[PDB]
């Protein structure tokens, strides 16, 4: 019997309006699956998939504008959130009861992301720096920096000592996180990135552009080894599953595809999401998909091993 | 308007302090004062038109 | 068009929107600034990163930006660390060595410079930055002059200029030029019914600023002509404030009900506070005389109700406090409601203060030596002179 | 093929905030170059460049807001301050008191300029006027007329008998002291001037617009001798040389330069100061130029004769 990917959920009013940030962690081994979402609302909603379905943990706040982007960390549980402000808050998890908010001025942080075993928490600038926040002790432990433009995208390396950094423009940089020597800076392209994934076994790296194509790297050069034109509008992001066989991306016209690696071509593409898609995640394994559009719906797809 | 006067000890607790409320900004930020005296708003006539 | 609705909190998310869209633009995160200043103005401190964002994306548009900013910091009120060099007061002037000609900019002087006095008026050093109101006045008039056409709003700004500056003369203490201004105003152009309410707030001052009794005549037109400018809580409320001082405090109750129900009409949010809040002082400040006629406790119960309804005020929650130590004073749940309202952070000071010492007079009361030491720590821990005076001169009477 | 320039000496924090105007005066017949700045304060402060530095001399202090400019005197030992405080106030600058206060509203007072013997102090008003007060002798005598808009720059030319008035809008305004009727009234740029200058013998007027542009006009006529575009933002100051080979121009884009006249071109770049740059001054025998900026720092330069 054939498993196809199946849409095998929707979500009909998931927040009061648009949604822009999704994390998916499997890091309770118990029945937690987090799923954790920021929608522009000024509010974080902790979800749980408990046996075929969302319901709600509970929904947390304190923020001043939208939010931008919230991540999820697998070592401890815990949560983080970056919105509009350029403020950034820490979440229990278990409680709702904001550990730590650290400050920032006017431009200090856009994006989230943590480190491997959730110590640095990256984040990109307005103005070019990547400075970097010590998790739960420290604040701008350093700050590694270019001379360029805004960050939209900031990528972390699995492994470690990578760290890539989209930009406005339509350039990337990496920078090794062990000592921030600068490593080789790639053109890109044209147009703003919005998104930057790198691979589990981390040693290609897939960018994601503002005029529609997606580009596969290798990190050891900056050969531009692949170039994928299926998607019409724009495409926001892309996340990879544990094994380097297929990822998932999603426009801005209102389409998500799921490409594969080894023959760089569209193995399947879904017709939902009425009004474009903001973001895309892969839980623990590759099975489950989610994706969340600028309508206020959750899906939940399946894609087996 | 019915009562039209009121006799009140002024000096009524000689350890008690007078509450003096000073209001600051539109977004709600209270203060208590010292010195009894008038409420004593901050901008009184609201935000000016930008 | 969303703004055309009356919709006012989809627009701030709208623009939002589009700046999460195109995160560059300076011009794009002006307007959002803008916006949160005019619609929506909770968000204040979203409203001055904004701002500040849109400054440092360029320079030409410094201009816009720094006025938004410096209005926003101007509604936050003082939530900063009593740090100098980003108060509302430098950012407005900053604004002003860029662009000296719009009127927006003078206004702001006017409101910063206020807002300064009530600062320092609260930590009680000095009034400063006395007497500037009328050359700004003036600036305000002649910048205005000069611009083709916004014919309401540019209304707007004279009249808002020109009632600040009666206030803010009446303020310092020079009533003779408040009085001038008005009168030569006056003669200028036919009667308006707001300006003469500022003529009769600088009329009023001298007399019940000492105490004496006033005729029924006067109290009458004072009504009156609050009635012929209504729609406007402020000036209800400084009646009530009148009412209060003559002491006629149901009526005051009346007419903050009436500023009430009139704002809660409009919509508007920190007016319906103010009035809540002022009401409640007033039924507790008329219960501590101890008077008969028990029904203020159920008029400061139901707005403090209201208060904590709305909003997160430590002024209800200490006002509650005062409301059970006064009334059946008690031993335990008065003690324990105010060590709660002096123990947990995030809490204004004068608030700790008041309520702690309180809870010192109960604990005095109800003798407990341990803990009356451990209050005299909580002072030390910060900055206190009263508690701990008092605690002494009355431990060996 | 340039000369030595270079820095001199580097005060750390002079104010507590920005530093918005600068006048160096050699008003003793000896060597006393006396360096008076004020700022985003009250402070007024007065230094003194005895040998190798700048040692604090006075700190007087009258005013509430910020000082938006101030003048020093050549003849007497004397000195003027205005800001946003309404007050013209002209300190004594040998016991560090005040001597007089004038009232004056940004309706009748931005900037300052003192007369070429010292006697008048012309400042530029709101409605378009200049406005002519004396020194020691009362207030007010005559106001200047030019139906235009904001007036910002006022310039004295070395040996008497002109004053030119730049404006908002761009209009220049060039007036003979001698009858006090407008010669001739240029255009200039279109946008904000907010600083002009003469040469010695006061034949050649050099204009900094907020557009990058430094027209370089010749007096007598309405001939302009060419347009200097070296900037990356707005110029806020020029001050001319005491020998009529040079001038130097402090710009919004964190320099400083150097023209000469001969040819029209940039001799030497200063690339010191780290924030805007709102002060440049010759000393004497022009062989050293001061800059004050918006960051709190004095730098002191080195053009050799």
């Amino acid at each position: 019997m054939t498993n196809q990917y199946g849409i095998l959920f929707k979500q009909e009013q998931a927040h009061d309006d648009a949604i822009w940030s999704v994390a998916w962690g499997t890091n309770k081994k118990e029945n937690s699956e987090t799923v954790v979402t920021g929608s522009l609302d000024d509010l974080v909603k902790v979800w749980k998939w408990r046996d075929e379905r969302l319901d709600l943990q509970w929904s947390l706040e304190g923020h001043q504008l939208g939010v931008v982007s919230v991540d999820i960390s697998h070592t401890l549980p815990i949560a983080a959130s970056s919105s509009l402000d350029a403020h950034i808050r820490l979440w229990d998890l278990e409680n709702g009861k904001q550990i730590k908010s650290i400050d920032a001025g006017p431009v200090d942080a856009w994006t989230l992301a943590f480190s491997p075993d959730s110590q640095y928490l990256a984040t990109g600038t307005h103005v070019g720096k990547v400075n970097i926040f010590g998790v739960e002790s420290g604040k701008k432990e350093y700050s590694l920096d270019t001379r360029g433009k805004f960050i939209l995208s900031i990528a972390y390396s699995p492994d470690g000592k990578y760290l890539a950094s989209g930009a406005i423009d339509g350039i990337i940089n990496i920078f090794d996180i062990a000592t921030g020597k600068l490593l080789h800076t790639l053109e890109g392209h044209a147009m703003p990135i919005r998104s930057l994934t790198f691979s589990p076994d981390s040693q290609l790296l897939v960018t994601a552009s503002d005029d529609g194509y997606i580009k596969i790297y290798d990190v050891q050069h900056a050969n531009l080894a692949g170039t994928l034109s299926g998607h019409a509008s724009w495409v926001l992001n892309v996340a990879f599953c544990p094994d380097d066989t297929h990822f998932v991306s999603s426009s801005s016209d209102k389409s998500v595809k799921v490409w594969d690696v080894g023959t760089r071509t569209c193995v399947h593409t879904f017709f939902d999401h009425q009004d474009q898609v903001w973001g895309v995640k892969y839980n623990g394994n590759g099975s489950k998909i989610v994706s969340v559009g600028d309508d206020q719906e959750i899906h939940i797809y399946d894609c087996p091993i | 308007m019915m009562e039209t006067e009121r006799l009140v000890l002024p000096p009524p607790d000689p350890l008690d302090l007078p509450l003096r409320a000073v209001e600051l900004g539109c977004t709600g930020h209270w203060e208590l004062l010292n010195l009894p005296g008038a409420p004593e708003s901050s901008l009184p006539h609201g935000l000016p038109p930008c | 068009i969303y703004a055309l609705q009356g919709r006012s909190v989809a627009v701030q998310k709208q623009i939002s929107k589009a700046v999460h869209s195109n995160p560059g633009d300076p011009a794009l995160w002006s307007l959002l600034s803008r916006v949160v200043a005019q619609y929506a103005q909770r968000n204040a401190k979203g409203g001055v990163v904004a701002g500040n964002v849109a400054h440092i994306l360029d320079s030409n548009h410094g201009k816009k930006a720094l006025l938004y900013t410096a209005v926003n910091q101007l509604a936050m009120g003082s939530s900063s660390a009593e740090d100098e060099k980003n108060t509302a007061l430098k950012t407005i002037q900053k604004a002003a060595l860029l662009s000296p000609g719009d009127p927006a900019i003078w206004a702001g002087l006017m409101a910063a410079c206020h807002a300064d006095d009530k600062l320092a008026l609260v930590n009680n050093t000095q009034p400063k930055r006395i007497d500037l109101y009328l050359a700004l006045l003036s600036a305000v008039s002649a910048s205005i002059k000069d611009e083709k056409f916004f014919e309401n709003y540019n209304q707007s700004l004279e009249k808002w200029s020109l009632s600040q500056a009666v206030t803010g003369l009446i303020d310092t203490g020079r009533i003779s030029e408040a009085e001038t201004l008005c009168t030569k105003n006056l003669k200028s152009n036919p009667d308006q019914p707001a300006v003469i309410l500022l003529l009769r707030q600088v009329q009023c001052k001298p007399l019940l600023e000492s105490q004496k009794p006033l005729p029924d005549a006067v109290l009458e037109e004072l009504q009156k002509t609050v009635m012929s400018n209504s729609t406007s809580v402020p000036a209800w409320q400084w009646l009530a404030h009148v009412y209060q001082s003559q002491g006629m405090m149901r009526a005051a109750e009346m007419c903050y009900r009436k500023s009430l129900q009139l704002a809660s009409q409009r919509g508007s949010w920190s007016g319906k506070l103010s009035s809540l809040l002022r009401l409640a002082l007033l039924a507790l400040k008329v219960c501590m005389a101890n008077i008969s006629n028990d029904h203020w406790p159920s008029l400061v119960q139901e707005a403090t109700t209201e208060a904590l309804k709305l909003c997160f005020c430590p002024l209800a929650v200490l006002l509650q406090a005062l409301l059970q130590f006064k009334r059946k004073m008690g031993a335990r749940e008065t003690r324990r409601l105010l060590e709660r309202v002096v123990y947990q952070p995030g809490y204004p000071k004068s608030i700790a203060s008041t309520a702690r010492w309180y809870l010192l007079r109960h604990l005095y009361a109800k003798d407990d030596y341990e803990l009356i030491d451990v209050l005299v720590n909580n002072a030390k821990t910060h900055g206190d002179t009263r508690a701990l005076e008092l605690n002494q001169r009355l431990s060996s009477q």
